[PDB]
C-alpha cells in the first residue's frame, strides 16, 4: 500500500498486498520472489550488496523501514541479555543510564564496531547469566502470561 | 434596582426582573451557600446571565471569604461578547449605585487569534500561522537572542509587556477583547500575554471550554484559586462531547505520511543543527539526568506549545527512560511510527484496548509504557532544544507524540478503533485510527476536585437525571425552570402525520423512502408560505439532507420553495457557511424572505442564534440519530452499559433529543422573541421521547398538537402567528412575566416565583 | 428558448455545461470575490462558525473525520454539490444585485442582539401638544 517497491523486484507490491518483506542482517529489503532466486544459486551472498548471508537468512518482518527491521531484531537480541530492571539499580536515574548505555550498544551494534559490544555482551551475559539472563526472562515471561490472562479474562 | 434574594441584596441593572430569575437565583444562592455543584436548567430565552452575573457579584461582594473568583465559560466567543456587554450593564449600575466605591476586574480571554496585536501575527488567518509565527517572534530562545542582539526577530509587544506589563496590575474595570486590544495598542503590550498575567488579579473571567476541558490547552488557574472559585457553564449538551473531543485523537495514514517527511526533515536538521550547537544538547541531558529539568518552565510558560494532555495525576516528574538521547529518541519515534503504519496496515476494522496495543508494541517493537509516557515531555523539551521554528509543520509529529503519551498514560477506560477507510470513504481505503476515550467525567474530575462549585445554567439539557450518570457526577441541586409568560412565545408540535397519512419519520434506518421525503417537501413548501421572515431547517444527517434536496429539486418542489423563500444550503466550506448566513440574515431583513437548511449536528446549530426575525420557525426533520460511525458509538454505548448501566436505546434517544433541544433552544433568546417549532417525526410522539424533552418546553407541547397533519400545523401556525403578531408592548408586559422594582419590594414576588422552579 | 433548459439554468449542473456561457462554472473562482480573497460584511459579528471551535487553531487536533477526503470522490455527489453550489451562488449573487455591501452591518447585528427591548430601550412619541389660544374664536 505505502511501499513503492523493492530495489530487487517491486512487482509484488503492485501484484498483491498479502505478501510480506523478508528481512536480513544486510539491512536490505528483499521479497519472496528473490527468496526463490537465492535458494537456487549464490545462497551465500546478497544479490547486489554482496554481503555474505547464511543461505536464505530471510525472516518475515512487515516494517517498511529496513533500519527498523534490523533494529527490532537487534532490540530483541540485545534485550534478551539486558533484562536488568530498575530493581537492579538504586534509582531510575542509574537505571536510565544503563538503559541509555544499551541504546549506545544498540546503535553500536547497528552502526559501529562489535568488538566492544561483543565483549560487553559476553561479560554481562556470563556474569548475570542466572539473574538478569535467566531469572529476569522468567519473571518477564510470567508477566507476559499474566497480561495474556487478563486479556483472556476480559475477552 | 435593589433586588433582595432571601436576605442577599442584588444590584440588578435593569428596570425589571424576569420572574423565573428569582427561583433560579434562590437555587443558585442555595448551591453557593452549600458551596457545591448544581444543575439549573434555565430557559435560554431568559436573561439567565444577567441574574447569574448579578447574584455572583452580590455573593462575591457579600462573601469574599467564601468566593475568591468567578470563572465563567461559554462555548463561543460571541457568547463571551454578549456576556461581557451584559456584565457591563451590571457593573454600570453597581458602579452608579456605589459610585465606583468597590474594585472589580472583569476580563475576557481567548486564543492569540483574538488577542494578538503584533502586525506580523495579527493578520494571520489560522491558529497554526498565529501560534507558529508568534512563537517564532517570542520564545525562550527568541527572547534570549533578542535580549543580547535586538536586531534578531522578535515581537516588540512581548518585550514591552515583559519590560512594562509585568508587575503592573491593571486597574479595576471590565476589559473586553476590544478593550484589551485598545489597551494593548495603547501600551504596546501583548493583550494575550497581558490577560494571562492579569487573570491572577481578575475577579471574574470568561473562558472557552477548552481552557478548562482540554488538558493540553492552557490551564491557568491553580487549586489555590479554584478551591474558592465558582465555575459556571452554559448548558451546552456538547459539554460531554467536548470532553471526549478534547481527549480523543484520530491518526490517519495521511498524517503519518506528513509525520514521516517531518521526522526526516528534523533528523537531517538535527545533523546540521548539531554542528551548529551541541553544548545545549548535552545541557538537556544534564538537566534531565539531574532531574525535573524544569528550570526553563517560566519561559516555557511563554511557549506556544500545547501542554501534555496527560492531566495532573497523569503527569510525572520521573526521567524519560532511555529516550533522553535525541538520536535514540528519533529511532524510538521511528519505531512507533513504523509499528503504527504496520498496525494500520490491517485490512479491516479492529478495536483494541490500550493494554492490548501496548502489548503488541512490547511484543514486536518492545516499546515500554513508562518511556512512552514521557514521550511528549521528551518532545516538548526537544522541540525547544532543537530551536525549530516551523511549529505548524511540526504539528503532525507533535500529535503522534501526544497520542502515544495519551495511549501510554490512559491505559484504562478508553479504547482504540482501527479502520481501513473513513465513513466518508467506505468504498476506498482510507486507513485511520481513533483514540476513542469514553469517560467524559475524567476531564471534569479535576474541575470538580479543584473548583468549589461547577454550575450548569442553560435550559437545553434534559433529562437532568442522565447527566449525573453520564458525567459520573453528583450535584447539590438538579433543578429546572418553567418559562413564565403572559403570552407564550413557543408552540412545540409534532407533525408526524402526512396529509397522505404517511407516517413522516426516519424510522427506516435512514433508508431511501421517497414517501417521507415527498411529505417533507410538501410540508416545507406550504410552511414556507405560512412562516414570516426566515425559516431554519435542520436535517438528521448531511447525507440525507443532500439526498433530500436533490429529490425536491428533481421533483420541482424546491422551485416552489424558492418562490416562497430564498434557499440557503449549508456545506462544510466556511465560505459557504459565512456567505449563506450573511445572505440569509439580510435576506430575512430585506424585502424578500429566506429559508436556511442545515444539519442538526453541524456547527450552524452551535454558533448561530435565531433571535427575533432570524429563524422565526425551526423545523426538525426526523429524529437526529447518527447511525453512521456506529462502531465508535457502540463502544461508547457499551462502556456506558458497563460502568454506568445505561441502555443504548435510552442514551440514543437522549442524544438525539438534546440536539433537537439545541436547535429549539437557540430559536429564542428574549421575551420579544418567539419561535414556531415542528418536529417532523412520528418518533417524537412516544411519551418517552416527549418526556425527555425539556420540561419547560414540554409545557407547550400539549397532546392536542401531537402527530398533527401538515394542514393542522399550517392552521395552528397561522393561528399561533395571528395570536402573537398582535401588538404587545413593554407596558403590556408588566401584567405578567415582568416584575418592576415596585413588584420586587412587594413580597408577592418572593412567593409567586417559588412555583417557577422545577426539579428532576 | 428550447436550448435554455440545458444544464445550469434548468438542471443546475457543475462545470460549464450551460447553454449560454458560465463564469460560475468555476464556482470556487466565482466565489473568490465573496469569501476567499474578499469577504462578507458581517464576518466578525456573525457567520463566523468556521472558526469558533477548537478546530480553528488546528485541524487534526479535533476528532475530525467527516469532511470530504482525497480518497473516494464521487460524481453523484458532484451532482448534489452542483445543485447546492448553483442554488447558493445564484441566491448569493442575485441577492448582491439588490444588496450592495454597508459598514453598519456588524455593529447593527451586535446592538440588535445585545440590547433587549423588554428590560430597557423604550419607544416614545414626539408630537406637539396643541394648546389653543383664544378658543373663543372657534366658539364664535
Ligand atoms: S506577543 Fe502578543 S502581540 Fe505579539 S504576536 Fe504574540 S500575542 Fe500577538
Ligand atoms: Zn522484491
Ligand atoms: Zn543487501
Amino acid at each position: 500500500m505505502d511501499d513503492q517497491g523493492c530495489p530487487r523486484c517491486k512487482t509484488t507490491k503492485y501484484r498483491n498486498p498479502s505478501l510480506k518483506l523478508m528481512v536480513n542482517v544486510c539491512g536490505h529489503t528483499l521479497c519472496e520472489s528473490c527468496v526463490d532466486l537465492l535458494f537456487v544459486r549464490g545462497a551465500g551472498n546478497c544479490p547486489e550488496c554482496g554481503t555474505p548471508l547464511r543461505k536464505s537468512n530471510f525472516r518475515v518482518q512487515l516494517f517498511e523501514d529496513p533500519t527498523v527491521d534490523k533494529e527490532v531484531e537487534i532490540r530483541k537480541k540485545v534485550l534478551k541479555i539486558y533484562n536488568k530492571r530498575e530493581e537492579d539499580f538504586p534509582s531510575l536515574r542509574e537505571y536510565n543510564d544503563f538503559l541509555e548505555e544499551v541504546e549506545e550498544i544498540v546503535f553500536n551494534l547497528t552502526n559501529n564496531v562489535d568488538l566492544d559490544n561483543t565483549k560487553k555482551k559476553m561479560e554481562i551475559y556470563q556474569k548475570e547469566n542466572k539473574d538478569v539472563i535467566q531469572k529476569n526472562k522468567l519473571k518477564l515471561t510470567r508477566e507476559q502470561e499474566e497480561l495474556e490472562e487478563a486479556l483472556e479474562v476480559e475477552r | 434596582m435593589k433586588l433582595n434574594v432571601d436576605g442577599l441584596l442584588v444590584y440588578f441593572p435593569y428596570d425589571y426582573i424576569y420572574p423565573e430569575q428569582f427561583s433560579y437565583m434562590r437555587e443558585l444562592k442555595r448551591t453557593l451557600d452549600a458551596k457545591g455543584h448544581g444543575v439549573l436548567e434555565m430557559p435560554s430565552g431568559t436573561g439567565k446571565t444577567v441574574s447569574l452575573l448579578a447574584l455572583i457579584m452580590a455573593y462575591q461582594r457579600a462573601y469574599p471569604l467564601e468566593v475568591t473568583k468567578l470563572i465563567y465559560c461559554s462555548r463561543t466567543v460571541p457568547e463571551i461578547e454578549k456576556v461581557i456587554e451584559e456584565l457591563r450593564k451590571l457593573l454600570n449600575f453597581y458602579e452608579k449605585q456605589e459610585g465606583e466605591k468597590l474594585p472589580f476586574l472583569g476580563l475576557a480571554l481567548s486564543s492569540r487569534k483574538n488577542l494578538c496585536i503584533h502586525p506580523e501575527v495579527t493578520p494571520l488567518r489560522f491558529g497554526k500561522d498565529v501560534d507558529g509565527k508568534c512563537h517564532s517572534l517570542t520564545a525562550s530562545y527568541v527572547r534570549a537572542q533578542y535580549q543580547h542582539d535586538t536586531s534578531l526577530p522578535h515581537c516588540r509587544f512581548y518585550e514591552e509587556f515583559d519590560a512594562h506589563g509585568r508587575e503592573v496590575p491593571l486597574p479595576a474595570g471590565i476589559y473586553n477583547l476590544d478593550d484589551l486590544k485598545a489597551l494593548g495598542r495603547r501600551q504596546g503590550w501583548c493583550p494575550y500575554f497581558l490577560a494571562r498575567y492579569s487573570i491572577l488579579h481578575a475577579n471574574v473571567v470568561v473562558y472557552s471550554y477548552h481552557y478548562l476541558l482540554d488538558p493540553k490547552i492552557a490551564d491557568l488557574v491553580s487549586k489555590e484559586l479554584a478551591r474558592k472559585a465558582v465555575v459556571v457553564f452554559d448548558e451546552a449538551h456538547n459539554i460531554d462531547n467536548v470532553c471526549i473531543d478534547s481527549m480523543s485523537v484520530n491518526l490517519t495514514r495521511r498524517t503519518l505520511d506528513r509525520c514521516q517527511g517531518n521526522l526526516e526533515t528534523l533528523q537531517k536538521t538535527v545533523l546540521r543543527i548539531k554542528e551548529t550547537d551541541e553544548q545545549r544538547l548535552r545541557d538537556e541531558y544534564r538537566r534531565l539526568v539531574e532531574g525535573l529539568r524544569e528550570a526553563s518552565a517560566a519561559r516555557e510558560t511563554d511557549a506556544h506549545l500545547a501542554n501534555p494532555v496527560l492531566p495532573d495525576e497523569v503527569l510525572q516528574e520521573a526521567v524519560p527512560g532511555s529516550i533522553r538521547t535525541a538520536e535514540h529518541f528519533l529511532g524510538f519515534l521511528r519505531r512507533l511510527l513504523e509499528y503504527v503504519k504496520w498496525r494500520l496496515r490491517v485490512q479491516h476494522v479492529v478495536q483494541e484496548s490500550p493494554p492490548a496495543f501496548l502489548s503488541g508494541l512490547a511484543q514486536r517493537v518492545c516499546i515500554q509504557r513508562k518511556p512512552l509516557r514521557f514521550c511528549a515531555e521528551r518532545l516538548r523539551s526537544l522541540l525547544h532544544t532543537l530551536e525549530i521554528t516551523d511549529l505548524a509543520d511540526f504539528s503532525p509529529l507533535t500529535l503522534l507524540a501526544n497520542f502515544a503519551t495519551l495511549v501510554s498514560t490512559y491505559a484504562k477506560g478508553f479504547t482504540i478503533i482501527i479502520e481501513p477507510f473513513d465513513d466518508r470513504t467506505p468504498t476506498i481505503a482510507n486507513p485511520i485510527l481513533h483514540f476513542s476515550c469514553m469517560d467524559a467525567s475524567l476531564a471534569i474530575k479535576p474541575v470538580f476536585e479543584r473548583f468549589q462549585s461547577v454550575i450548569i445554567t442553560s435550559g437545553t439539557l434534559s433529562p437532568l437525571d442522565i447527566y449525573p450518570k453520564i458525567l459520573d457526577f453528583h450535584p447539590v441541586t438538579m433543578a429546572t425552570f418553567t418559562m413564565t409568560l403572559a403570552r407564550v412565545c413557543l408552540c412545540p408540535m409534532i407533525i408526524g402525520r402526512g396529509n397522505d397519512q404517511v407516517a413522516i419519520s426516519s424510522k427506516f434506518e435512514t433508508r431511501e423512502d421517497i414517501a417521507v421525503i415527498r411529505n417533507y417537501g410538501n410540508l416545507l413548501l406550504e410552511m414556507s408560505a405560512v412562516v414570516p421572515d426566515g425559516i431554519v431547517a435542520f436535517f438528521t444527517s448531511y447525507q440525507y439532507m443532500e439526498s433530500t434536496v436533490a429529490s425536491w429539486y428533481e421533483q420541482g418542489i424546491l422551485e416552489n420553495i424558492q418562490r416562497n423563500k430564498l434557499l440557503f444550503i449549508e456545506t462544510q466550506d466556511g465560505a459557504e457557511t459565512s456567505v449563506a448566513l450573511e445572505k440569509y440574515q439580510e435576506a430575512c431583513e430585506n424585502g424578500r424572505g429566506a429559508i436556511l437548511l442545515s444539519v442538526a449536528r453541524g456547527k450552524v446549530s452551535e454558533g448561530i442564534d435565531f433571535v427575533h426575525h432570524y429563524g422565526r420557525a425551526v423545523i426538525m426533520f426526523g429524529v437526529p440519530y447518527v447511525y453512521t460511525q456506529s462502531r465508535i458509538l457502540k463502544a461508547r454505548l457499551e462502556y456506558l452499559r458497563d460502568q454506568f448501566q445505561i441502555r443504548e436505546n435510552d442514551f440514543l434517544t437522549f442524544d438525539a433529543m438534546r440536539h433537537a433541544a439545541q436547535c429549539v433552544g437557540r430559536a429564542i433568546r428574549g421575551k420579544t422573541d418567539y419561535g414556531l417549532m415542528v418536529f417532523a417525526d412520528k418518533r417524537f410522539a412516544r411519551g418517552d421521547k416527549r418526556g425527555k424533552l425539556p420540561r419547560w418546553i414540554q409545557e407547550h407541547l400539549t397532546d392536542a398538537n401531537l402527530n398533527l397533519t401538515v394542514d393542522e400545523g399550517v392552521q395552528v401556525a397561522k393561528y399561533f402567528l395571528r395570536q402573537m403578531a398582535q401588538p404587545f408592548h413593554r407596558e403590556d408586559q408588566l401584567g405578567l412575566s415582568l416584575l418592576s422594582l415596585e413588584q420586587l419590594e412587594s413580597e408577592e414576588t418572593l412567593k409567586r416565583i417559588e412555583q417557577i422552579a422545577q426539579q428532576l | 428558448w428550447t436550448r435554455f433548459f440545458q444544464s445550469h439554468y434548468f438542471h443546475r449542473d457543475r462545470l460549464n455545461t450551460g447553454s449560454k456561457d458560465l463564469f460560475a462554472e468555476c464556482a470556487k473562482i466565482d466565489e473568490k470575490g465573496l469569501k476567499t480573497m474578499v469577504s462578507l460584511g458581517v464576518k466578525n459579528p456573525l457567520l463566523d462558525l468556521t472558526a469558533l471551535e477548537d478546530k480553528p487553531l488546528d485541524e487534526g487536533y479535533g476528532i475530525s473525520s467527516v469532511p470530504s477526503a482525497s480518497n473516494s470522490k464521487s460524481i453523484k455527489e458532484n451532482s448534489n454539490a452542483a445543485i447546492i453550489k448553483r442554488f447558493n451562488h445564484h441566491s448569493a449573487m442575485v441577492l448582491a444585485a439588490g444588496l450592495r455591501k454597508q459598514p453598519a452591518v456588524k455593529r447593527a447585528k451586535l446592538q440588535e442582539s445585545i440590547e433587549y427591548e423588554d428590560l430597557g430601550k423604550n419607544n416614545s412619541v414626539k408630537t406637539i401638544a396643541l394648546n389653543l389660544k383664544k378658543s373663543d374664536r372657534y366658539y364664535h
